[PDB]
């Protein structure tokens, strides 16, 4: 049986993704968020609804990335250096996952919190969401997987990590970028610079098992490719309408949407899909906080 | 003018493939004696990749402009390998644009080369 | 679906646990080993031979706990938070395992290197040892997992973490009691700190499983819990016969072996099965380092 | 004498069975007024853990002596959970064992404690 062996290349990425990885490492005890609640108390109640459901939403799919996305995708990865790097991902999507609690205590009652995380148990576009990206990792459960299997679960990963986010993403950086809630923003501002780098990673691996694929295998993943995009698209247009439509800013969220899911496509090295448009620049300001500076290896 | 770019992951060589400009990509024994632009892609934490930094040692005195790839999701770090070039061989930054750009990005890319 | 909801304590232990794994994370470029060269070139051919040997087997087993050991336990973990818990130090096993190649580089040139990691794949021990453990948890690469087939991954686990490692860890502790090679050492005690509290952990979550079990479950269970131990205590014993005869140190790994098996048998609960004996006093020594006094929270 | 014990994974509690002298595990609003020896065992980083510490703030009048559990794989934190509370209270430290402990571990305990 093989050991890994870091002294020589697997391939000419790993290296590089382990060191940034280790380099952007984080924990949710570095950011106090508790000076948010002077500017919380200062929202009306539908933007309060709005922004815990948008972070419930976030939490059930990290949740789902670090416990079934990343290990059965590396499990069935014969490539011991890329293997390394997304089972430091996966503990990194349960630093994400665990940091949204860290905002929740800040921002409400214990009450409130679990009422906020029985609406996500039991919400059906939720579920239908991601129901569609972990059936394609569930199918990874046996002992023998296709490569276009492995390459059909790689590209719903990169759909997670670079376009089915965003629609949350969106609030707290609108909110961040007017100056509310920059604490929670900058916590948002690094789970964004991992899952930028998370995405790239794993479409450079999707992209060299597509070049293993038959000429008829290509043609029908591509096709499924194409096909899953839009279906998502369709569920995250109803997600939209239903947690934006009472703040007014459902056609904003729907650009960044849009945005974003061509940014997953080029990702996995394919065109874009969608009209190119001005990122909102209000978005783009909460993007720029001095905390994402932060690398562990200078101190 | 000729342009002169470094790819990793194949945005700024696809970027490269919109120009319809003569374009080659760096390595460490390339020597070019015309003037030249520059694209680079952004390391993390908004720095220049160690290939082209050991290009330019070379070949800046050539240099009229650098443009750069990045991801704006990187915040006040997005294209900043522009910057830091820029500022080191007090050249213009040509452009920023996110990964393989947009036809605005290479239309913008275009009319600010001849402005140079 | 239920996203991990940590305002809200779903056992008794998985805080603690998260908050040490973060408090202990380092990575290898902390502790330089190049000052190690002085020390090395004074060792035997046979001594220098063991302790090569001795890491190239320990990457092994590291390289299947992350690649394999904690992924496919925790995909079938109904606790969320537990399941977080044992991502990170599923990644923590592919920081030790990268850790051993730092130290392989200071002390060998590349061909060296490839010679020991062909020596690890093809060894007929290692591969029966290594292949012993990773059946329990392959047997989880389906959708449906009994309690009992997900309580001998466990045992398992533990059995790798708090037993198999020891034979291994002997020879850098050894040495390092002796003021040869301390700086390998130092990363050896760190990753030692490491799978201390794994060890501690994952036989928790067996013991919880095991209180699930039917009454003829739970016999059946404790008969082959006694039958693993046994067989792999056989694999052992010709293992340290093959690396540790040259050097004269077989009976004193033994001990060691004998020593950590009762060990991992009390993380289960279990009732030790060796007599007690010293643990070696050198040994001892070697794992006196300051370097396991660092806190990541403290600086 | 009495015998004051905290546990959270068994391996103390199991210890105490094997001492046969009355024992009793603390809580918070626990008040021991007779003479009594702490066992303990032994948090990160060679710490005590907080119930203990609380526990000993109410009753420290009373102790006579610390034991404590421990890993030795921590080196010199191993059981290091005595030695704050040996000092923090000027108290003999009466022993220092592995997980559930050795019957030499027991028979030194029970000897150690008439010595006290
Ligand atoms: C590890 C890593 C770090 C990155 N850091 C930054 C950054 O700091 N700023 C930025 O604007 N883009 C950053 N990027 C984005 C790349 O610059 C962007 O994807 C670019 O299009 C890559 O060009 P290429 O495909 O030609 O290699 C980073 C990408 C990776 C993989
Ligand atoms: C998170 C954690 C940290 C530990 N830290 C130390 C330590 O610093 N020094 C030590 O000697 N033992 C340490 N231990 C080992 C425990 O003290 C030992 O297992 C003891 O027997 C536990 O007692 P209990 O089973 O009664 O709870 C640690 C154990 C855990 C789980
Ligand atoms: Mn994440
Ligand atoms: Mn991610
Ligand atoms: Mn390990
Ligand atoms: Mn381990």
């Amino acid at each position: 049986m093989r050991a890994v062996n870091w002294n020589k290349k697997e391939d000419d990425f790993s290296l590089m993704f382990w060191k940034q990885n280790i380099a952007q490492f984080w924990t949710e005890e570095e950011i106090a968020v508790s000076s948010d609640k002077n500017t919380w108390v200062q929202l009306s109640k539908e933007e309060q609804i709005a922004y815990k459901r948008v972070l419930g939403g976030l939490t059930l799919l990290d949740t789902k990335q670090g416990g079934e996305g990343m290990p059965l995708v590396l499990v069935h990865l014969e490539n011991l250096q890329a293997k390394s790097v997304l089972a430091f991902m996966g503990a990194m999507e349960e630093v994400h996952a665990k940091s949204y609690s860290h905002i929740f205590t800040t921002l409400a009652t214990e009450e409130e919190i679990d009422d906020i995380f029985d609406w996500v148990d039991n919400h059906p576009l939720l579920e239908k969401k991601a129901g569609i990206i972990t059936s394609y990792y569930r199918r990874l459960l046996k002992p023998e997987v296709t490569k276009k299997e492995l390459y059909m679960a790689m590209v719903a990963s990169v759909f997670l990590e670079s376009y089915l986010f965003y629609s949350g993403f969106f609030y707290p950086l609108y909110l961040a970028g007017q100056g509310k809630l920059t604490a929670s923003g900058e916590i948002i501002n690094l789970i964004i610079r991992d899952e930028s780098i998370h995405g790239v990673f794993v479409g450079i691996l999707a992209q060299q098992i597509f070049a293993e694929l038959s000429a008829e295998e290509q043609q029908e993943v591509q096709k499924e490719t194409q096909e899953l995009l839009m279906e998502l698209y369709e569920i995250e247009m109803a997600y939209t309408e239903e947690i934006y439509t009472s703040i007014g800013l459902v056609e904003d969220v729907n650009r960044f949407v849009r945005y974003n899911a061509n940014k997953g496509l080029m990702n996995l090295g394919l065109e874009p899909k969608f009209e190119e448009e001005e990122i909102n620049p209000i978005v783009l300001n909460g993007l720029r906080t001095d905390t994402k500076n932060h690398d562990f290896f200078s101190v | 003018m000729l342009v002169a770019y470094d790819s990793m992951t194949g945005n700024v060589k696809r970027f490269i493939h919109k120009l319809n400009m003569p374009a080659v990509q760096i390595d460490e024994d390339l020597v070019i004696d015309e003037d030249f632009i520059l694209i680079t892609y952004t390391t993390g934490f908004g720095n220049v990749p160690e290939r082209v930094l050991d290009f330019l040692e070379r070949n800046n005195e050539k240099l009229k402009g650098v443009s750069a790839s990045g991801n704006r999701n990187w915040g006040d770090m997005f294209g900043a390998s522009a910057d830091k070039i820029s500022t080191k061989y007090e050249v213009p930054i040509v452009s920023k644009f996110e990964l393989s750009g947009t036809n605005n990005d290479v239309e913008y890319f275009k009319e600010r080369v001849r402005e140079i």
